[PDB]
């Protein structure tokens, strides 16, 4: 980017920006009473 | 999920104990006494 002594419109600039894009997007099992009750092991739910 | 009986297996899988022992078991009574209250005793002696 040069100069002289006169000067004037000599030297212009631009600027820029960019953009970014992101996303949100996204399970059971069931269980019957005689199968907690009449098990071996009485800690299963745990 | 289901505890089918296991012969058709449990679906969390194998099954050890399937019966709950009750501890106190069953007795006889004895047959009561009746000959034996009518009696005499003669005391046989050793070395005879």
């Amino acid at each position: 980017p040069a100069l002289t002594e006169n000067g004037g419109r000599v030297n212009r600039v631009g600027f820029t920006r960019i953009q970014l894009i992101g996303s949100i997007k996204k399970f059971f099992y069931e269980w019957t009473q005689e199968a907690m009750d009449f098990d071996t092991d009485e800690e299963l739910d745990s | 999920k289901y505890n089918a009986p296991n012969t058709t297996p449990s679906s969390i899988g194998p099954q050890i104990r399937l019966d709950y022992y009750y501890k106190k078991a069953l007795v006889d009574a004895a047959k009561e006494m009746y000959f034996g209250q009518l009696a005499e005793v003669t005391n046989m002696p050793k070395n005879m």
